[PDB]
Formats: structure tokens, C-alpha cells, sequence
């Protein structure tokens, strides 16, 4: 899910 | 949380610090466009303008916080809304017209196709912004709101529910700094509550128009003819349209 | 050319708003609760087209708003009928937990909202607007200052000044009462700003339903008054 | 020709 990996880098 | 610790005055230079970059489109005043490809300038912006987003979300106060759960729960509600208000904001002195990018300012006219009602939402938007001289410090603590706000309704058990118990705890921290610079600005007691009034009452015609576009980008991806980025589309799956 | 509206104090706002509440009215005395899609969405809408004639009534009564052109009625109550029904629908609900309290007689859960396809959501949003309110501990003169508002601002900024000087007496009207209640200075301005964000999510709620009409329209099983498919028509 | 119309000026 884009959104959250985004948000966890 | 050093969130609830901020003064109204840190709270302005953290939003005002946190504040995504302005962004090119990539259009070409000698290139012919269709109604499509029009639309293909906007959509290839706002992929690029969700990556800052994201990175700028995470400096709101607060937002860090909560779970990643969470985060991405208020981003995937809030996401259009905020560049809808981002949109709103630059084009603020540009009566008439949508300054997407410094590059691409439009009027009414070339928003061909749906899309027309939405433009014109938009413009009467910040026709509003324009009739109350909305300030940038006013303009970062709306944006901020909104991250906060739209998704704080629509989140299983009661230690699940401190999360919004937080959530209310900064929102309340952004009213008092919105009330502070308007303290500031010399206004009376009574303009300061009804100048609150009257910008919150805007972030209800924010979400009106997010619905509506919501929709129409739904109905673009039946189409297939506009190219949709797979961050777009799983923003939008996210809305279960 | 001058509103009697503007004219008002804040208590006579107030005694007005009270005074023009629509009565709570019922549901069918059949004693089968609604299982079916057809029974419950007939129940539903049969209700909501005799709530809205009164609410077209309770409008006109709404200081300022007679004073609008007929053609400016006509759009603001377009663009907020469903806005006005459901927090209409959330007040009443407020001291039933759990329960949306469409009439004395018609107290549904969300279980019941199954039955219809699309509507478990819509009854959800709807019960965390509930819970809300009876958290905040919403009062019922607030209540109708935060209706008021919906009717006046909700289709503004499709079309002024008027409409927006009203807004702001019922902005003083909201903090007037708040600081008749006993509220701090910084808990009256926390307090208006958390209604008002409320009212972000009652639009949410409005544009939801109105696809979810909008779809049992196509459906063609559910029959809906002219009025009805006239106020949905209007959100094109 | 709206039933709105109507109604809001019965
Ligand atoms: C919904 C979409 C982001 C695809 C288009 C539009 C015009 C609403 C838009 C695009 C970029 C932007 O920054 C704000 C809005
Ligand atoms: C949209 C409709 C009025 C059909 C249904 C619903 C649940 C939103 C409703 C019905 C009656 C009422 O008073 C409030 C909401």
C-alpha cells in the first residue's frame, strides 16, 4: 500500500 | 506530545516552516490539448503534489503521534480536500481564474467537461478567501484543521478512542492560535468569533467539493481514457466510491 | 430592503428558532420491524417527504430567510434538505445510544441497517454524529442555531452579504448562549469551533445519502414522492 | 413549475 509505506519511510 | 506544548506563535512557524513547494505542470503553451490531456496535466500534478503532502502531514503537530493506522486513515479522507484548499489559496489573487501551477492559470472556459461545476466551486472559493483577506497564517491553520478533521469520524475498542481523544486535544490547540492572530489583527471579541465562524463554515463547502470531485475522478478511471497514477487510484479506492 | 433579522437580539434569536421547531412526527404502527430492503427504505422515505414539507415551513420562519428572493429559498433548501434532515434525525437520537430514533415509533440499529445495500454506512456516520453530540452534551437552543446555520450556509457560495450578515447574529447567537451556559472565554471559542467542524461531517454524511437515493432512484423498487425525486434531482 | 415553488409560497 503506497500510502503507507510512503508514510513510514 | 510536544504538540500540546506549542504557543500559538510556535505553531504558526511549525505550519509555516512545514509548507509543501509550489509545483510546474507540464504545460506547453505551443502544444495543442484536449479535454483529456488537460485533464492528464492536472492528475500527473496532484501524483507529485501527495508525495509532499504526505511529508508535509508528518510535520503537522500531532499528527506523528498517532498510528500509522490513523495517519493513513485521516491522509486517505482528507487528501483532496487539502489540495483543493492548496489550489484555492494560490489562486486567491488571480480573480476568475485556477492557478494549478505558476505555469498554468485557467479560467472557467478551458476546464472542459462535471469538471465545470467543480471549477467553479473552486473559484467561488476563493472569491470567499479574496472578500475576507484570508492571511497565510489564517490559510496553514485550516489546512492543518482539515488533515485532523475529516477523517475523525469515520475511524473497535475504547483505547482506540484516546486516539481521537488526541486528535480533539490538538484541533482545539489550532482554534486557540486561530483566535490568537486574530487577537493580533486588532479584531474585537464578537470579529473574532465570527471570523472563526465564518472559516470553518468554508471547510464544509471544501468537503462538498471533494465529494463532487471524488466522483468525478471515479468516473474517469471507468472511462481509462485520463492516465490515473497508482498512488491516485489507491487514494481513491480508499473512498470505496 | 432592510431584514428584520439583523434587528433581533440575540434571546429574541433564539425564542424565535424554538418557536419555529417542526413537530416530531411518526412512522407506520405495523408492528413487523422492517426486515425487508422495500419495507424499510418505504418506511424511510415515506417519512422523510412528510418531514419535509414541514421542513419547507420551518424555513420560512427562519429569521432572513424570507427575506431572500424565492429563487434563492428554493436553491439554499436544495442544497441542504438532507443536511437539515439528518441532524435533525441525530438530535433526536441523542439519548438513545446506539439507536437512530427516525420516529417515537421507528428506533433502528445498525443491524437493521444491513437490510438495505449502501446503508450501514450511512447509518454509521450517523451514530458517531449522535455520539458526538451527547458527548459535547449539545443543547437544544444550539441545535437549532447549528440548523439555521446549514440552511443559510450550505448553498451560499453556489449563487450575499445578507445571507452572511445573518450568519454572523447567528454566530453571536451560539457564543451568546455559551457564555448564558457559564463558558469561559477560551471554552466558548473551543466550543464554536467544534460544532462548526461538525458541520464539515454532516455534508459528508448529506453527499453519501444522496448517492445512496440516488441509486435507489435506478433501482426503481422503492417508490419516491415527486417531492422527493424533485429535492434529489437538484444535486444533478 | 418545481414543487418547491409551490410550497414555499403556500
Ligand atoms: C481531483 C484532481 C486532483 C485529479 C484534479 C483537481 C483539478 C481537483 C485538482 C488538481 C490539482 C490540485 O492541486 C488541486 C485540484
Ligand atoms: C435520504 C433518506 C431521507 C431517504 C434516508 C435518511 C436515512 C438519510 C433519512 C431519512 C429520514 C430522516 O429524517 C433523516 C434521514
Amino acid at each position: 500500500k503506497i500510502l503507507h509505506r510512503l508514510l513510514q519511510e | 506530545s510536544l504538540a500540546l506544548s506549542l504557543t500559538a506563535d510556535q505553531m504558526v512557524s511549525a505550519l509555516l516552516d512545514a509548507e509543501p513547494p509550489i509545483l510546474y505542470s507540464e504545460y506547453d503553451p505551443t502544444r495543442p490539448f484536449s479535454e483529456a490531456s488537460m485533464m492528464g496535466l492536472l492528475t500527473n500534478l496532484a501524483d507529485r503534489e501527495l508525495v509532499h503532502m504526505i511529508n508535509w502531514a508528518k510535520r503537522v503537530p500531532g499528527f506523528v503521534d498517532l498510528t500509522l493506522h490513523d495517519q493513513v486513515h485521516l491522509l486517505e479522507c482528507a487528501w483532496l480536500e487539502i489540495l483543493m484548499i492548496g489550489l484555492v489559496w494560490r489562486s486567491m489573487e488571480h480573480p476568475g481564474k485556477l492557478l494549478f501551477a505558476p505555469n498554468l492559470l485557467l479560467d472557467r472556459n478551458q476546464g472542459k467537461c462535471g469538471m465545470v461545476e467543480i471549477f467553479d466551486m473552486l473559484l467561488a472559493t476563493s472569491s470567499r478567501f479574496r472578500m475576507m483577506n484570508l492571511q497565510g497564517e489564517e490559510f496553514v491553520c485550516l489546512k492543518s484543521i482539515i488533515l485532523l478533521n475529516s477523517g475523525v469520524y469515520t475511524f473497535s475498542t475504547l483505547k482506540s478512542l484516546e486516539e481521537k481523544d488526541h486528535i480533539h486535544r490538538v484541533l482545539d490547540k489550532i482554534t486557540d492560535t486561530l483566535i490568537h492572530l486574530m487577537a493580533k489583527a486588532g479584531l474585537t471579541l464578537q470579529q473574532q468569533h465570527q471570523r472563526l465562524a465564518q472559516l470553518l463554515l468554508i471547510l464544509s463547502h471544501i468537503r462538498h467539493m471533494s465529494n463532487k470531485g471524488m466522483e468525478h475522478l471515479y468516473s474517469m478511471k471507468c472511462k481509462n481514457v485520463v492516465p490515473l497514477s497508482d498512488l491516485l487510484l489507491e487514494m481513491l479506492d480508499a473512498h470505496r466510491l
